[PDB]
């Protein structure tokens, strides 16, 4: 497969490694009473250790010698052998998140310098004018690329402070 | 202090033991330390008649075991 | 100064008091290793430092594994 | 106003004496007299340490270094509204007045005084250190 | 007044122990000198030089006496692989009975070192066989050593001083170091692997007794002067040759075999003699480009001004550029340093993974030690190179004579250069630590399966390409379908090939999830190693806190508690900062080489493979599992050879926190403290008879970085060589 | 009659002080003939704390 | 009233708040989508 | 000796002379600024080199500078 890995489903380190782990929790419920809570507390943890071994080879990730999933970051091979929800689906979830966080922030220090007193303003926030620009973030990538094409995105070089050189 | 270390790692390195501050070699007995822990320990004999044993049992005796473990012993 | 009030503490308790007392006698944790061991450097970053810290850092994947975290986040 | 003549005879404050005082260089190199009169008995701090009482009318210390002197100027000046003086005094008598330079202390202006050290320009114009290089020692662009 | 130093009068009119410090730190700096004139400077530097190549041959001279006279090199070469070099003999009183058996070893008599350098693999490559030819060697190296003092003597008279124009003869020296320096000395290389080297890894004896009647090739330059150049790539030695032997072995002199020996598993002479031909070649021809006295040729300074964009997008280009570097002594050793500097590290990726010298792969120690020897100069080297570029912004630029072009147009945003710098080490150290963190929180809950694992697919795409089946990828030298495959096919891939998918060498490891966190981290070290560098060159002549920083020059203490607080602002104090980020990047550069040979040397790269991924792994499996026979050395039940190892191992702890307290407690406190001992001396009967002439005074700020880095540097390079040796060493001795 | 309005807003010149390239409100402008008449006030201060400076006639432009 | 609910507007405590709210929700899928290490 | 410099952009307040612990600088009368006064450096060989001067000095950029040079026993404040 794609650099000498192979399905986690198909992979006897990856099917050995869950049987050690519920083996470790199997030692430790032995010493416990059926309905005693520390029984109810290690069947769950066996539960979820079994349904992510589980979910992990539905997923068809790739496994090494090790038995460990890799992931795989070039779009051209993820898109083509459906590993897309692995760096490159997960890429974009963050830039949407990230550029709404940094929009909304913006917005808001701009919004204030036209205030009497723009410090008081970073110290004391106007949640009322915050609360407003946390729902309109959700068109930042809208938004700032008619920033960008306006010309209004970016400051003009002569009034920006620089040193002697 | 921290020199008798150094002479002690250098003489180690060269395989000169015998020229250590050590308990086998040069002797560095810290006695006004030892001479107090043995008037401690003769404590309840003479100078704290009315006490039945000493305060602490790091200075001298018998050890105390609970649950197969020291408790407290000489130091 | 306080660092090596706690590490001469923490390796005499365990090297001369603490162990487990059985019909063969007293058995310490560290079985007696400070008084020849403690006169060197070399003696404080072998037998203290790398053989004491065997413990946390191989406590991953057991009960203890949150201060073999926090000894790493520490440094 | 004229320079002021040093008095040795000069009575000092009343001073149990410390280990903050004199060395060796006042003998070999230099050392500083500083004299004033106190119109009362009052307790000031050496700025060696501890608490020392000047004497009524004249007083005389003396310090290792200039800046011990302008130090005790500074508190008598501020604290007790006092004009002290003092001298560079050497090893083989002689003795230089100091301060106030003139008969007037620096921060007020005053005439007859003649600048030094005057650049007629801003710092941003001083040219760059490549247009000194070589010049027989090491000197800033400021130098010239 | 004193008399030392006698180049700087302020300095020998200072009354305190500052005079001697600075007399020795600034005495090779010598524009500060009072009275330089700069044609003098050059004279000064040129003498320098033959000082310092003098030394070197000297000290290639002492290595050569003691191996023969000392060493054990005549029976090593006889079973290079189950022997151990011997560095030379150890006389010291101070050992104990047990230290001089334990460092009897290697077959000599008495105690002895032993050599991690490899001058043995490399001399006996190149036809060295007897302490004879050390020896003779190193008496002629000697006689080159007095011959360049000399000519550093001789060049400082009257009449043999060259003047200023000869030494800004750019063409000229380009012309001669080029053909003669570099192509000529690789031609004569050359003519001695021919000669002397081939025939010697064949059994032959060739030496200045007989070299003049025997044949290099049995067809003697017929095939030269007739082009029947393929003549001499004929019957090359075979798979089966025993080096220095004459079984197995062929007749060519210049093949293209393009692998590994099989028996010493390092590169094949003849193609090491074909290498250097055809390097000679092209640097020969190199050496006739640029006008001198013969009317043909370049003008240096015609080829700059042309290359200006039509467009404007570098303002004048490189218009005023050859005033700049050839006026500026800085500007040409910033470029010296920064090449050579990457070439150091060149030499340390390639001798590591494509050995040269015979049995050099299976001396483990040489290996780790060389590698390491060569990427920590190198990160020095770039320190220096960074250094004297901000040296040369303010001593030796000139904003008037560079208008508008690429430097000054470097100036003019260096704002975004730096800004762009602090992006790339935020986001690489975010992500590679979060990476790594999360990994050791998933090992830390018994759940490894969890941990974010990123395939190096860019990377072992690559070496695919070069022809590494492991991957499957199958293209370029991977696919035997492909024109490039078929084109090399009979000159160097078969011998490439068998090289590189064989798993045992270090020719394009293996790698996996925990070569990518690794290779992140190197990244963030060369970044943010280069912010702080670059930072310190462009902001070097001035900044909107100390808008004149260039009127004050490279180094100075500060510019006082004002403004806010100026502590470390000068560019020096820039490089200072650089350093600790160097050694932390090399330090991880050089962890990483050294764990996964471990493990590779030791059979088992699993180990590597899945400990490498969480930094406890590297805790725990690298640090505190190879240092147990290290610190082992000696103890309260014996010592034995790796005692001087443990010893060394404290020292360069010892020496590393003893930096720590220049660090970190600076001037104030210390002047303070000395005055109570100076008013102490003076009141102590019987001392005070005695007296000091320097009046002694607390370090300044400037020396309290520079000493204390000093001490970090040396201890941070003292233990890790101290854990390096001993635990390759003691694991494979 | 020399010098910007009082109130008005200019541009600063100087390339070495802290608010190059940046905006401040004219408070006076001396008719002296001193060598820096310009007193300029600013809303953010310098390293040293300081929010008002001297400028020449030459070293201010009208903002915008 | 008007004071109180001026300072509940300071950075810090809007800092608290705001982390308390999005560690919460952020705990809160972990406990509902456990063990996520690839979007299916 | 130390180097000390005083620039035209001196508005002539006299901070820097107040805050001179070693009394190098003074005013003298000027007629570049509206104080008719500028300050001046006569005395460096006593500089010490702590840049107090410089704190004091509100133009911007300084219209006092310090460049430290060669130590003499008075430049670098020794009583000894
Ligand atoms: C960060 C740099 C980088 C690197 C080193 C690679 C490397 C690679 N990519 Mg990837 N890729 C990247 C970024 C990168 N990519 C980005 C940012 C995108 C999104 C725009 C893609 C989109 C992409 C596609 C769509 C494909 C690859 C493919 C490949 C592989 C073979 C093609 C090749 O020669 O690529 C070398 C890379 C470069 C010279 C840089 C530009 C690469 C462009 C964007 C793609 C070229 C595709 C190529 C023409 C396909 C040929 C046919 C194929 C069957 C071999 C190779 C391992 C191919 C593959 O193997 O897919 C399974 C493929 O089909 N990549
Ligand atoms: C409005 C917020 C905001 C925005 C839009 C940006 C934007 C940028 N920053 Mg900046 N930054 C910010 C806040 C912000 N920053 C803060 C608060 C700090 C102090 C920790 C920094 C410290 C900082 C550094 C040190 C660097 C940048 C850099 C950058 C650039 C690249 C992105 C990056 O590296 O981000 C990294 C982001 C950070 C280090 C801090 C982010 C902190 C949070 C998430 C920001 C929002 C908090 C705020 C209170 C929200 C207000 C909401 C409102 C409704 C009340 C980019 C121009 C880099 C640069 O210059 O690239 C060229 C760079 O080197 N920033
Ligand atoms: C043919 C004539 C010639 C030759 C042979 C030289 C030779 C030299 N000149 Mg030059 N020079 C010449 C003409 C020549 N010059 C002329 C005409 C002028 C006037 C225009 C000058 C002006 C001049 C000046 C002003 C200076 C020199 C200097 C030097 C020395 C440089 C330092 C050195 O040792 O580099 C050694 C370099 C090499 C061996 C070349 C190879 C470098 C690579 C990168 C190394 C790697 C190769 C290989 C892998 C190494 C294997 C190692 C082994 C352990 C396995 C060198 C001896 C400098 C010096 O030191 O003077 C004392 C110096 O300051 N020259
Ligand atoms: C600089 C290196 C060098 C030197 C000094 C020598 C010297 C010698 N070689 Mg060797 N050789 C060399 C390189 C060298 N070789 C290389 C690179 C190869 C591989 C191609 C060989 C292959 C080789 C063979 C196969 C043979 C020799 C032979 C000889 C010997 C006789 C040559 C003769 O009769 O020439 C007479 C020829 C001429 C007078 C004309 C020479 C014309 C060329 C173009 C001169 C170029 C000079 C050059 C630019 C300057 C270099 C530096 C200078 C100081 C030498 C002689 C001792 C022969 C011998 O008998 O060895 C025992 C012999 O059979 N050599
Ligand atoms: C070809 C190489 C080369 C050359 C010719 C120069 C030349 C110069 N450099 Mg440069 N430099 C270089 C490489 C070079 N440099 C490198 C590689 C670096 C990075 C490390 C630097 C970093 C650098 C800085 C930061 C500075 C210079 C400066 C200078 C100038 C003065 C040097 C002086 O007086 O030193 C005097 C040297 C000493 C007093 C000795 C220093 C010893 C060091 C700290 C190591 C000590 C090791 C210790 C003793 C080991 C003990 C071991 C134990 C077991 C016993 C001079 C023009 C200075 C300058 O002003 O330039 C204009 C300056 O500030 N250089
Ligand atoms: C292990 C020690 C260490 C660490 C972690 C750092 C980290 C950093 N250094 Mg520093 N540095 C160090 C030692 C260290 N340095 C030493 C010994 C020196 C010599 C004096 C320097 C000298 C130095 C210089 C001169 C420069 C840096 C720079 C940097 C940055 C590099 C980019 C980066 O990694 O961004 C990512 C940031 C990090 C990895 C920092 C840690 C972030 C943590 C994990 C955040 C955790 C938040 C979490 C919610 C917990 C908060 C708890 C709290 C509220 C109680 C970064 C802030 C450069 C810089 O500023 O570049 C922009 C720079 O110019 N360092
Ligand atoms: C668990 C997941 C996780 C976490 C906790 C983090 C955490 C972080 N990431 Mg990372 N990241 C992740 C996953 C994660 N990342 C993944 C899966 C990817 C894809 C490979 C990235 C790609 C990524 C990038 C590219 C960057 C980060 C950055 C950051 C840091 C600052 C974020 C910030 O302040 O945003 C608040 C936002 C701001 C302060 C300003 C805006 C910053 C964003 C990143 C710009 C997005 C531009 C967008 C594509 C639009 C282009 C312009 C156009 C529309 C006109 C922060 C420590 C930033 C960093 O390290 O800066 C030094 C950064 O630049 N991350
Ligand atoms: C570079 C930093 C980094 C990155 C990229 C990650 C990434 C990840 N970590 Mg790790 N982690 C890190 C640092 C990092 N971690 C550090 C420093 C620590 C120590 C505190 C941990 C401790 C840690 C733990 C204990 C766990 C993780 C887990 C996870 C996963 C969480 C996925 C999730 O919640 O999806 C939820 C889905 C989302 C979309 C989240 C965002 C939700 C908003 C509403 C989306 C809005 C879109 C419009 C993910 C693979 C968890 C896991 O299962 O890993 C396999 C897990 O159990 N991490
Ligand atoms: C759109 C449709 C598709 C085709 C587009 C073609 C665009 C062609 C470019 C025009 C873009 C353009 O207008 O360029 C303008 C400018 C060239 O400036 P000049 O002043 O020299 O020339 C202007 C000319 O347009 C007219 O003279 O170049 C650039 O800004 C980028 C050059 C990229 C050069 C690429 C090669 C660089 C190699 C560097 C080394 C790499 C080493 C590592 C890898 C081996
Ligand atoms: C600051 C300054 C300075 C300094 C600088 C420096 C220090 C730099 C460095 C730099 C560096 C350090 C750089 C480097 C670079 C590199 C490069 C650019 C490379 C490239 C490469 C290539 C291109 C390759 C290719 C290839 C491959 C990859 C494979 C196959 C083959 C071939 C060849 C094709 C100076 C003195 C100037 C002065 C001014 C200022
Ligand atoms: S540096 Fe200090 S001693 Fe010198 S003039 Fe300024 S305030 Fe006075
Ligand atoms: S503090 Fe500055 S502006 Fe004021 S008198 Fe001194 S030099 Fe002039």
């Amino acid at each position: 497969d794609i650099a000498g890995l192979t399905p986690c489903s198909e992979s006897k380190a990856y099917a050995k490694l869950e049987k050690k782990e519920l083996k470790t929790l199997e030692k430790r419920l032995k010493q416990y009473e059926a309905d005693s809570a520390p029984a109810v507390a290690l069947k769950a943890t066996m539960e979820r250790t079994k349904a992510r071994f589980a979910n992990y080879a539905k997923a068809g990730l790739l496994c090494g010698n090790d038995g460990l999933p890799h992931l795989i970051a070039d779009p051209g091979l993820a898109l083509k052998y459906g590993h897309a929800g692995e760096v490159f689906i997960p890429t974009f979830g963050f830039l949407y998140v990230a550029g709404y966080i940094g929009y909304v922030g913006r917005q808001y220090l701009i919004a204030v310098k036209g205030e009497a007193k723009p410090t008081d303003k970073e110290i004391i926030i106007d949640v009322p004018l915050a609360t407003k620009l946390a729902w309109q973030g959700a068109g930042w990538p809208l938004a700032a690329v008619q920033e960008l094409q306006r010309g209004t995105l970016l400051e003009k070089e002569e009034n920006i402070t620089v040193s002697p050189r | 202090s921290f020199g008798l270390y150094i002479h002690n790692d250098t003489m180690s390195a060269l395989g000169r033991p015998q020229d250590m501050f050590s308990d086998t070699a040069i002797q560095l007995q810290p006695v006004f330390a030892q001479w107090i822990q043995n008037t401690h320990f003769l404590a309840p004999q003479l100078t704290a008649p009315n006490a039945l044993a000493a305060t602490s049992l790091t200075w001298g005796g018998d050890l105390v075991a609970v649950g197969g473990k020291v408790a407290m012993m000489p130091i | 100064s306080l660092s090596i009030v706690i590490f001469h503490f923490s390796w005499k308790m365990q090297s001369d008091v603490w162990g487990t007392v059985t019909a063969s006698g007293v058995s310490h944790i560290t079985g007696g290793n400070f008084a020849q061991s403690a006169n060197t450097i070399n003696g404080w970053l072998r037998d203290f430092l790398w053989a004491q810290s065997s413990q946390v850092i191989q406590s991953y994947g057991s009960a203890l594994s949150a201060y073999g975290l926090i000894f790493l986040g520490a440094h | 106003w004229t320079v002021p003549t040093l008095n040795p005879d000069t009575p000092s404050p009343i001073f149990g004496g410390s280990t903050g005082g004199l060395l060796r260089k006042a003998q070999t190199e230099e050392f500083y007299v500083i004299t004033w009169e106190a119109k009362k008995e009052q307790i000031f701090e050496m700025p060696t340490g501890g608490a020392a009482i000047m004497r009524q009318g004249p007083n005389l210390l003396k310090f290792g270094k200039k800046e011990q002197c302008l130090a005790l100027t500074t508190q008598l000046r501020n604290k007790f509204k006092l004009t002290p003086c003092f001298y560079r005094v050497f090893p083989d008598g002689k003795v230089q007045y100091l301060h106030p330079a003139d008969g007037v202390y620096p921060e007020k202006v005053n005439a007859g005084r003649v600048g030094a050290n005057q650049n007629m320009r801003r710092i941003g114009q001083n040219v760059n250190p490549i247009k000194v290089k070589f010049s027989g020692r090491m000197m800033s662009p400021a130098e010239i | 007044t004193k008399l030392f130093p006698k180049f700087s009068q302020g300095l020998a009119q200072d009354p305190t122990t500052r005079r001697i410090w600075y007399g020795l730190a600034m005495a090779h700096d010598f524009e500060s000198h009072d009275g330089m004139t700069e044609e003098n400077l050059y004279q000064k530097i040129f003498a320098s030089h033959f000082g310092q190549l003098s030394i070197i041959f000297l000290w290639t001279s002492g290595n050569l006496f003691h191996v023969a006279w000392q060493g054990n090199f005549e029976q090593w070469v006889t079973d290079p692989v189950h022997i151990r070099p011997i560095a030379h003999a150890i006389w010291d009183p101070h050992f104990g009975q047990p230290a001089v058996e334990a460092f009897t070893r290697g077959g000599a008599s008495g105690p002895v070192n032993i050599s991690t350098s490899g001058v043995y693999q490399w001399w006996y490559t190149i036809g060295m066989r007897t302490n004879q030819d050390l020896y003779v060697g190193s008496v002629f190296l000697a006689l080159v050593s007095a011959i360049f003092l000399f000519a550093g003597w001789l060049h400082l008279q009257p009449n043999f001083q060259p003047s200023l124009s000869w030494f800004k003869d750019a063409e000229s020296r380009l012309n001669h170091h080029l053909s003669g320096l570099f192509g000529v000395s690789s031609l004569a290389w050359t003519g001695h692997l021919v000669h002397v080297a081939i025939p010697e890894s064949r059994g032959q004896h060739v030496g200045w007794d007989n070299f003049l009647s025997v044949l290099p090739h049995p067809q003697g330059l017929t095939p030269f002067f007739t082009g029947n150049w393929a003549a001499y790539a004929q019957s090359p030695d075979t798979a089966s040759h025993v080096f220095g032997t004459a079984q197995g072995s062929g007749q060519a002199i210049l093949t293209f075999l393009g692998g590994f020996h099989p028996q010493t598993q390092s590169l094949w002479l003849t193609d090491m003699a074909h290498h250097h031909l055809a390097i000679a070649v092209i640097f020969i021809v190199a050496g006739h480009m640029y006008r001198t006295n013969f009317g043909i040729g370049h003008r240096m300074q015609a080829i700059l001004e042309a290359h200006t964009p039509p467009s404007g997008s570098l303002g004048a280009g490189h218009k005023g550029l050859f005033d700049t570097v050839n006026n500026s002594l800085h500007f040409q050793l910033g470029l010296a340093l920064a090449s050579v500097g990457t070439i150091t590290s060149l030499v340390a990726q390639h001798m590591y993974s494509l050995p040269p010298y015979a049995f050099q792969a299976i001396d483990f120690t040489t290996q780790a030690a060389l590698y390491t020897h060569h990427q920590y100069i190198a990160g020095f080297i770039m320190c220096g190179a960074f250094a004297h570029g901000a040296i040369f912004f303010i001593r030796d630029y000139d904003p008037e004579q560079n208008k508008g072009n690429v430097l000054a147009r470097m100036l003019d945003h260096k704002e975004a250069l730096i800004s762009h710098l602090s992006w790339v080490s935020l986001f690489l150290g975010f992500h590679t630590l979060g990476l790594y963190v999360h990994n050791d929180v998933m090992q830390a809950f018994g759940t490894p399966e969890k941990q974010i694992l990123i395939e190096p697919v860019f990377a072992q795409w690559i070496q695919a390409a070069h022809g590494k089946a492991l991957y499957g990828f199958d293209f370029l030298l991977s696919s035997k379908t492909s024109a490039a495959f078929a084109n090399g096919q009979s000159l160097w891939l078969p011998g490439w090939l068998d090289a590189i998918n064989n798993n045992q060498n270090s020719l394009f490891l293996t790698i996996g999830p925990g070569d990518f966190l690794v290779h992140h981290a190197i990244a963030l070290g060369l970044h943010t190693t280069t912010l702080i560098l670059v930072k310190g060159a462009l902001d070097a002549r001035g900044s909107k806190l100390m808008p004149d920083k260039k009127d004050f020059g490279y180094s100075f203490p500060c510019d006082g508690p004002g403004r806010g607080g100026t502590c470390d602002i000068s560019a020096y104090d820039a490089f200072y900062l650089a350093v600790f980020w160097m050694l932390n990047t090399i330090g991880w550069v050089t962890f990483y080489w050294h764990w996964k040979h471990l493990t590779l040397w030791q059979g088992n790269v699993a180990q590597f493979d899945e400990s490498s991924t969480y930094l406890m792994g590297w805790l725990r499996d690298y640090l505190w599992l190879n240092s147990s026979q290290l610190i082992n050395g000696y103890n309260p039940f014996g010592m034995n050879s790796l005692s001087v190892w443990a010893w060394t191992f404290l020292f360069g702890h010892l020496i590393y926190a003893t930096g720590f307290m220049f660090l970190i407690s600076w001037r104030g406190y210390w002047q303070e403290l000395i005055e109570t001992l100076v008013w102490a001396h003076e009141k102590t009967p019987l001392a005070n008879l005695v007296y000091w002439k320097d009046k002694p005074v607390a370090l300044s700020i400037v020396q309290a970085r520079l000493v204390g880095l000093a001490h970090f540097s040396v201890g941070y390079i003292f233990t890790y060589a101290a854990f390096l040796i001993a635990s390759t060493s003691g694991r494979f001795g | 009659e020399v010098g910007p309005k009082r109130g008005s807003l200019v541009k600063i010149l100087r390339p070495e002080s802290y608010w190059f390239n940046q905006v401040g409100k004219v408070v006076s402008v001396d008719q002296s003939g001193v060598r820096y008449p310009v007193v300029v006030r600013f809303e953010n201060q310098n390293y040293a704390g300081v929010t008002t400076n001297n400028y020449a006639l030459d070293e201010v432009v009208a903002a915008k | 009233m008007k004071d109180f609910t001026t300072y509940l507007s300071t950075a810090p405590v809007i800092a608290t708040i705001w982390f308390t709210f999005t560690a919460g929700l952020l705990i809160e899928i972990n406990r509902y989508f456990p063990d996520p290490l690839v979007f299916s | 000796a130390h180097i000390v410099k005083i620039y035209d952009t001196c508005i002539g307040c006299t901070q820097c002379v107040r805050a001179c612990p070693l009394d190098v600088l003074e005013m003298v009368p000027w007629d570049g600024c509206k104080a008719s006064q500028m300050a001046s450096a006569p005395r460096t060989e006593d500089c010490v080199g702590c840049k107090r001067c410089e704190t004091a000095c509100p133009t911007d950029f300084l219209s006092v500078r310090v460049y430290l040079g060669s130590e003499s026993t008075r430049s670098m404040g020794l009583s000894y």
